RNA sequence: CCAUCAUUAAGUUGGGCACUCUAAGUUGACUGCCGGUGACAAACCGGAGGAAGGUGGGGAUGACGUCAAAUCAUCAUGCCC
């Protein structure tokens, strides 16, 4: 009910390897057609490489890059007609949490390898070092949102 | 609106079954003599005031229990015509045995009844809105609750086709305590035929 | 000392028992990583005896019958739930307020006709 | 813009197929700048009465129906059109009010008037608890004083004179 | 409300469900709210009574129409036509109301011995 | 039988601000004044509310 | 349907284990029950109580009526042929 008032969220359950909500997060999202067991088994091969090719342990890695994907300012359409209909508004937490998981993803599809195997893990060591793809678009919304800055 | 017909929510629910029988081996073709000697009860009697038959089968004894509004005239003079029944009745099925016969107190507040009686005041061609209006004010007279009934085409004689209907009393359509009978006949008046539906209640 | 509960989840009924021991199921006479297929959800079905704390304590060795491997397992969880209320029955709140205790609360909703499957209408062209 | 025209127990002539697209069609191609749609023409005929055609255009948002029960299947689609050009600019002059201009960007204490009135101590009592207020002011019906009976934290009444 | 408070002081309580209980005792209430000094009146009166034409002005116009005679307080912010047996006297005091309404509600027991 | 203790008091002209000033300096949750600008009797209180409410009587 | 007995090819066989499960005949969820400050005006909001909680999930049921809406090719019949 989107008009009586808000929908009541719902608890996830946290990872057993990691012990994180995160991890399980990114689970259901790079979960493509259902299929829980033959997504779950590529990101646990997708943080090896990350532990491989950078001694610190992942959970620590993958907090750190998201941090380089969350933005602080998105644009909602308000329709004022003729005026520019785009007010820089800043995010809520838990579109925060969920807007990173989703440019994390989405540009992961989008390399040279074929494995998701490393598909993933690149993209993560360029979040990591503040860096990439899903890293750029932020700065691509940070240039967007922050030129059009007469509707705070 | 697509209001569907009040017995059919009921039957098992808040009602019982016009056939009672059983036969998991051969159910088509026995099924058939059913309607058979539904359009044969139907075609020689001719509104003797007969509202429903029932049949159950049981070991080539098979029975049929008719209401018969007017009793007696099934029966004859002493169960003349009751035994003129079966003498056509065992011929288009086998046995056939064990026709009988009960009867119904308020002849006209089953619905089978009350929609076939004011139909039949149409061949005459008299006066429809008081057609209604003899059954509705009759209805609670006799001891009834609720009434409602209507006629639907070529109403009154014109071109257009117009549904009338008259209704007081409770009449709880979708409650399925409710003891809802309707009835459905096919009264000709000789520029079409003249659609006429009943609802009674208790 | 053989506690024996039941539970129920998606259509898959897992009756389970509790003789003393250790941690260690035997779900269909055989081990649990080569029946349940990749090992993720068993530290999830391993949740209700977790706030009671008895590791140690007891083997299940669970008969589970029909549905598939997370509608028999979120059922053995379920399955002990109800027999750990006969281990440790003072401590029902302890798995009242946290899970497993609860349910099977909702299974496959009905397929409606007049339509694809389970309340996806079809598509139409002309709005 | 296609037609896809049938005729109910009429047999559509090549004719008819050009004389509908020079009105139904070319006079409503200017308006919807941006079109991708479907017409649908049904003649139906009556050999009690006339004939008659219903012209369907759906778009967007709001659709185009319009009739006429006239037999000439000629005059006939010259009135369908009128009625079919009054509706779009109904449609557009709803959605052409874009234009609107648009700028973008202590205690109070509610006083309760009462008019003062002579009374006995008790009737300001029965008064008082008939609107539960805890404060009720009067001026004594024997004292001539302005007087205010009040409940105190005891719960007891209290009076004041003024 | 001489039917409904029969209806469970005897059974037919026992087999209703528990909500339908509710409501056949959120009618009984509220029957002897409104007409609960009409408990027992099963006739038209014969005389009216009225502390205030104004408050109570739906009962003045239903009295004229049935041509039965009104006896009632009145003061300022009251019209004495309508009234036929009028008592000038104040209305917003308890006093004023009883100590007039009583001797007139005595007015009665005198009169029938 | 129940006995009202009298509290009286002289009316005096002031401010609404002095009023609430000199309530709060009692703590009594009514006090009545005349207005200074206004000239009519005027009584403060505070309401079931814990705010303050205005009377002119 | 086989915890406890085994001669498990598993006959799930011997006994019946009838206990659990399953399969069918019935007891129970309604703002019943509390607290809000919320004033009584019902609701709403937050708890606990049961497995279930706020018309539990879903189905059946489609008011007066609108569209000369669709079938004289399921049938049935006025008129015409």
């Amino acid at each position: 009910m989107p008009r009586k008032g808000s929908v009541p969220k719902r608890d996830v359950l946290p990872d057993p390897i990691h012990n994180s909500k995160l991890v399980t997060k990114l689970i259901n999202k790079i979960m493509l057609d259902g299929k829980r067991g033959t997504a779950q088994r590529i990101l646990y091969s997708a943080f090896d490489l990350v532990e491989q090719r950078s001694g610190r342990d992942a959970l620590e890695v993958f907090e750190e890059a998201i941090n380089n994907i969350m933005p602080v300012l998105e644009v909602k359409a308000r329709r004022v007609g003729g005026s520019n209909y785009q007010v820089p508004v800043e995010v809520r937490p838990e579109r925060r949490t969920t807007l990173g998981l989703r440019w994390l993803v989405n540009y992961a599809r989008l390399r040279g390898e074929k494995t998701m195997e490393d598909r993933l893990a690149n993209e993560i060591l360029d979040a990591a070092n503040n860096t990439g793809g899903a890293v750029k678009k932020r700065e691509d919304t940070h240039k967007m949102a922050e030129a059009n800055k007469a509707f705070a | 609106g697509q209001k569907i017909n009040p017995i059919g929510l009921r039957v098992g629910i808040i009602r019982d079954w016009e056939a009672k029988w059983y036969a998991e081996k051969d159910f088509a073709s026995l099924l058939h003599e059913d309607l058979k000697i539904r359009k044969f009860i139907d075609n020689e009697l001719k509104e003797a005031s007969v509202s429903h038959v029932e049949i159950e089968r049981a070991a080539n004894r098979i029975n049929i229990a008719i209401h018969t509004g007017k009793p007696g005239m099934v029966i004859g003079k002493g169960g003349s015509e009751i035994e003129k029944l079966r003498n056509k009745l065992n011929a288009l099925t086998d046995k056939k045995v064990h026709i009988n016969v009960i009867e119904i107190k308020k002849v006209d507040l089953d619905a089978r009844l009350v929609a076939e009686n004011i139909a039949r005041q149409l061949e005459n061609r008299a006066s429809f809105r008081r057609v209604q209006k003899q059954a509705i004010t009759r209805a609670m007279k006799l001891g009834a609750k609720g009434i409602k009934t209507q006629v639907s085409g070529r109403l009154g004689g014109a071109d257009i086709a117009r549904a009338e209907q008259y209704s007081e009393g409770t009449v709880p359509l979708h409650t399925l305590r409710a003891d809802i009978d309707y009835a459905h006949a096919e009264a000709d008046t000789t520029y079409g035929k003249l659609g006429v539906k009943v609802w009674i209640y208790r | 000392v053989e506690y024996r509960g039941t539970g129920r989840r998606k259509n898959s009924v897992a009756r389970v028992r509790l003789v003393p021991g250790e941690g260690n199921i035997t779900v269909n006479n055989r081990d649990v990583r080569e029946y349940l297929p990749f090992e993720s959800l068993i530290l999830d079905l391993n949740q209700p005896f977790d706030v009671t704390e008895t590791k140690g304590n007891y083997d299940v060795l669970v008969n589970v019958h029909g549905g598939g491997f997370t509608g028999q397992a979120q059922a053995i969880r379920h399955g002990i739930a109800r027999a750990l209320l006969e281990a440790d029955p003072e401590y029902r709140g302890s798995l009242k307020r946290a899970g497993l205790l609860t349910r099977d609360p909702r299974m496959k909703e009905r397929k409606k006709p007049g339509l694809k499957a389970a309340r996806r209408s079809p598509q139409f062209s002309k709005r | 813009i296609r037609f896809e025209i049938h005729g109910d127990n009429l047999t559509i002539t090549d004719a008819i197929r050009n004389y509908i697209e020079e009105k139904i069609g070319k006079l409503e191609r200017y308006f919807n700048d941006v079109p991708n749609a479907v017409a649908h023409v049904k003649v139906k005929t009556y050999s009690n009465s006339a004939t008659k055609i219903e012209v369907t255009i759906p778009l967007k948002n709001v659709t185009l129906r319009a009739e006429e029960r006239n037999d000439d299947l000629y005059a006939g689609i010259d009135l369908i059109n009128n009625k079919l050009e009054r509706q779009v600019r109904k449609y557009k002059t709803r959605i052409n009010r874009k234009s609107r201009d648009r700028g973008d960007q202590i205690e109070i204490i509610r006083s309760k008037e009462f008019s003062l009135k002579p009374m006995d101590s008790e009737e300001a009592v029965l008064q008082m608890n008939l609107l539960g207020h805890d404060f009720f002011v009067f001026t004594d019906r024997e004292t001539d004083g302005t007087s205010i009976v009040y409940r105190r934290k005891d719960g007891k009444y209290g009076l004041i004179q003024t | 409300i001489s039917e409904i408070e029969k209806m469970e002081e005897d059974g037919l309580f026992e087999v209703l469900p528990k909500k339908e209980v509710v409501e056949l005792k959120k009618e009984y209430d509220r029957l002897i709210k409104f007409l609960g000094g009409i408990r027992d009146m099963k006739s038209m009166p014969q005389a009216l009574f009225v502390v205030d034409p104004r408050k109570e002005r739906n009962a003045i116009a239903e009295a004229r129409k049935l041509n039965i005679p009104i006896v009632g307080i009145v003061d300022t912010n009251c019209d004495p036509d309508e009234i036929d047996y009028v008592i000038p006297a104040n209305d917003d005091a308890i006093r004023a109301v009883k100590l007039l309404t009583a001797k007139m509600a005595d007015a009665i027991l005198e009169g029938q011995q």
